[PDB]
């Protein structure tokens, strides 16, 4: 049992964007309620709207989102959420909610989707390798990593050796720069005798998948 | 978008201590807006102050089970809470007669609700003393406005039925003395009044009228229900007493099946009407769709009246097994009554 | 107008201790509250509903109490995996469907564990970076507690502009942090100075990792 949120791309200010929530392997039935919840980074949860998602139609919107948002059920497995005249304050993570009553207890959530409202254009990441200075004395264990520079919008995924290696992997959260661009860095520690490790940076927004491979012998 | 409440008046006024009643069914409104909703009347007869008073109700609601995993098995639970409802048709003992002698009206409403929306049915009981002046009145109930429209029928003291007047007479003795009478279906609106006492053993008489196994009647509700048959000589204290059954042949009221039908049956349920009982004491059927029938009922198996408000649930009104009991607060329908007319 | 107040904004309690979170409602809710656990980058998880009932699969160490307008949440036998963000939801039924429907502000729970010194690693900018014209230097501190402050010095002078810090959430095993500090400059500036120093201070303890350009 799960909920999946789609959509959520970079949208210009005063623009519009429509989100979609899908259910997996579970019919909607008639004793359930589907809802949308948003949460800005650094702020609490916010109610948006709900739908009875049954045979009869009745929906309720938030006071701030009334008239500006539009929620409706489409089929027996999907619901939508039309957003209009989005501003910078609407940049948040939008979750799909399932409850047994209107605005009630959320029995199951979803991973959530990010809606970035910014006037900038999408950009591809510029992956750089992270290696110690060549002047450093070789050690038994060495730490290497890949650096993902300015990109827009989020999310980007970094995996090492196509997910085969997980131990010793430390991926750091992204940080927004002055120009509204995000940067992420991830490092891994392996022995000098190990085979070269490959980091797989993937940016679904720009559809860029950079495969930079590093070896313990690599130096800056 | 004003709505009309028609009231019929006979030619002769004040033959007795009689009152007339009218009703109107209003379009659905949100359930949250029905709180603290009281009628504000503009008639020459001030509304009774006891109607606007607070009557403590038990709110019984249905919702999908909160526990995940069990929520995946689309099961639903019941929640019981105490709420305060004003303006509902909760009449007191001898309230109709005292209102008649005090020139005061009784304006109350019955609400038909699903889980989210309510269809209110406004009622007004006024003495026939307002049938001579026939002053038009305006009643405000929440976001709705109702125009009180008086229509003068061509009847001296009777009630207009299919273009003919009809007078129902009281007790068997009057019929025997008259030596001939006719019986026709007459519309009637009734309200239940609960009062404790020793002469109010309701269910010992309920078992007599129909074969229902209802033991331990002492701990059950005590009271009678007064109904208005419109026109003149309307007030009845208790039906079928043989001094003046049909309600329980069609306990759900006037036929109000939804009939395009976006109504979905969710399933039956049990709940605690006192909200403090050890176990469930009332059975209900949760539903989804357009609101229909009455969402208000009274638990019988309790001497003190336990008023029930069940939005989105249908209370069990069948006393065939006496189990999980409830009775409607208001009832509108047609019953055959003896009488005579010119 | 219904407003939901959740306190305290941030709480720091050690392992095996207790955590108290207060959630107060302006309007009475009649024992209708829910408590959620929200890990970073994760959907919130329901642990307490109806303000007293433990959800199936939730450990008994989570206890919810309160009724009316004041509620509290207590976490006993604190663990490292319990370090997350918690919030309370005020939900109503029947008449109170839209009268009292709001979400809590959110509380941050930090679990204090045995302090660990930070192993500091510094990475000079790659060859490909200097060609673009924008150059950044990455300095990281691994497996440390409590929080640290990072200082950047070039030829002895402390930098003030163009420094970004990203901190990993506490590990669910040892309650430790990981921090990455990035100092972004221009290629013209980077080719002027030689001594680049990353200084990580953990209270009184300071771990300094530096390198010289062209070495
Ligand atoms: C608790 O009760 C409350 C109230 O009792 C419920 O709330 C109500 O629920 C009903 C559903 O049972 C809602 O009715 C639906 O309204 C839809 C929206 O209508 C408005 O928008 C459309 C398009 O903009 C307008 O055309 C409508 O105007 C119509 O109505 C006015 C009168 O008000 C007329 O004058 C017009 O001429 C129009 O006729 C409204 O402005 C509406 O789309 C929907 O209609 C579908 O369903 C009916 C019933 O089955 C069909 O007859 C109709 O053809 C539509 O059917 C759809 O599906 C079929 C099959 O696939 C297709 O062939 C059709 O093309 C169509 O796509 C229906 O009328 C009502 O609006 C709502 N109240 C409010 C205030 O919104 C709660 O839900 C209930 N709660 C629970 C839990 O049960």
């Amino acid at each position: 049992q799960s909920l999946v949120e789609s959509g959520g791309d970079l949208v210009k200010p005063e623009g519009s964007l429509t989100l979609t929530c899908t259910a997996s392997g579970f019919s909607f039935s008639s004793t359930h309620w589907i809802c949308w919840v948003r949460q800005a980074p650094g702020k609490g949860l916010e109610w948006i709207a709900c739908i009875y998602v049954g045979n009869t139609y009745d929906s309720y919107y938030a006071n701030w989102a009334k008239g500006r948002f539009t929620i409706s059920k489409t089929s027996s497995t999907t619901v939508t959420l039309q957003m209009t005249t989005l501003t910078a304050a609407d940049t948040a993570t939008y979750f799909c909610a399932r409850s047994g009553s209107v605005f009630g207890v959320v029995s199951l959530w979803g991973p959530g989707t990010l809606v970035t409202v910014s006037s900038g254009q999408p950009k591809a990441p510029s992956v750089f390798p992270l290696a110690p200075c060549c002047g450093d004395t070789p050690s038994s264990t060495v730490t290497l990593g890949c650096l993902v520079k300015g990109y827009l919008p989020e999310p980007v995924t970094v995996t090492w050796n196509s997910g085969t290696l997980t131990n010793g992997v430390r991926t750091f959260p992204s940080v927004r720069q002055s120009s509204g661009l995000y940067s992420l860095s991830s490092v891994v520690s392996v022995t000098s005798s190990s085979q070269p490790v490959t980091c797989n940076v993937a940016h679904p927004a720009t559809n860029t998948k950079v495969d930079k491979t590093v070896a313990p012998s690599t130096c800056s | 978008n004003v709505y009309d409440m028609k009231i019929e008046c006979p030619h002769t006024v004040s033959f007795g201590e009689n009152s007339v009643i009218g009703y109107v069914e209003l379009p659905p409104m949100p359930l949250a807006d029905t709180a603290q909703m009281v009628p504000e009347s503009s008639c020459s007869m001030d509304n009774h102050q006891s109607i606007n008073t607070i009557t403590k109700y038990t709110q019984v609601i249905w919702r999908g089970k909160a526990d995940p995993g069990q929520s995946s098995q689309n099961s639903f639970e019941t929640v019981s809470t105490e709420v305060d409802l004003k303006g509902t048709c909760v009449l007191k003992h001898k309230m109709v007669e005292e209102s008649y002698r005090s020139r005061k009206s009784i304006t109350c409403y019955d609400l038909s609700c699903n889980s989210t929306f309510c269809k209110p049915t406004l009622y007004m009981i006024v003495p026939i003393h307002a049938c001579n002046m026939m002053k038009s009145c305006l009643i405000a109930l929440g976001p709705y406005r109702v125009q009180v429209v008086y229509e003068r029928t061509y009847c001296m003291t009777g009630v207009l039925i299919e273009g003919k007047c009809f007078v129902p007479d009281q007790s068997v003795v009057s019929i025997i003395k008259h030596g001939i009478f006719d019986i026709a279906s007459v519309h009637v609106v009734c309200f239940f009044v609960a009062v404790k006492g020793n002469t109010y053993k309701l269910f010992e008489q309920v078992k007599k009228s129909f074969e229902s196994t209802c033991n331990d009647t002492e701990n059950k509700v005590q009271g009678y229900y007064i109904c208005i048959v419109g026109g003149n000589s309307a007030p009845i204290y208790v039906p079928t007493l043989d001094d003046f059954t049909g309600i329980f042949k069609s306990p759900h009221g006037e036929d109000h099946d939804l009939a395009i039908a976006s109504y979905s049956i969710v399933g039956p349920a049990n709940a605690k009407v006192p909200h403090s009982a050890s176990s469930d004491t009332l059975s209900l059927i949760a539903y989804s769709g357009i609101p229909s029938y009455s969402s208000l009922s009274i638990l019988t198996s309790s001497t003190d009246a336990k008023h029930v408000f069940s939005p989105g649930l249908f209370p069990k009104l069948n006393h065939t097994n006496c189990d999980k009991s409830a009775i409607p607060l208001t009832w509108t329908g047609m019953i055959d009554l003896p009488g005579y007319y010119e | 107008g219904q407003v939901l107040t959740q306190t305290p904004a941030s709480v720091s309690e050690p392992v095996e201790g207790t955590v108290t979170i207060k959630c107060q409602a302006s309007q009475s809710i009649n024992n209708w509250l829910s408590w959620y656990q929200q890990r970073p980058g994760q959907p919130p998880k329901l642990l307490i509903y109806d303000a007293s009932t433990v959800a199936s699969g939730v450990s008994s160490r989570f206890k919810g109490s309160g009724s009316g307008t004041e509620f509290t949440l207590t976490i006993s036998d604190l663990e490292c995996a319990d370090a997350a963000t918690y919030a309370c939801q005020s939900y109503g039924y029947g008449i109170s469907i839209t009268d009292n429907s709001a979400f809590g502000g959110g509380t941050e729970v930090v679990v204090r564990g045995d302090p660990v010194a930070p192993s500091v690693l510094i990475f000079p900018p790659a060859a490909d970076q200097v060609a673009t014209g924008t150059v950044t230097i990455v300095c990281v501190a691994n497996k440390y507690f409590p929080d640290v402050t990072v200082t950047w010095e070039v030829d002895g002078t402390t930098q003030t502009t163009g420094i970004e810090n990203s901190k990993t959430p506490q590990n669910s095993a040892d309650c430790t942090y990981n921090l990455s500090s990035t100092l972004t400059l221009t290629s013209t500036q980077y080719n002027s100075h030689k001594e680049y120093t990353c200084k990580v201070t953990q209270g009184t303890t300071s771990v300094v990792q530096s390198f010289n350009r062209g070495d």
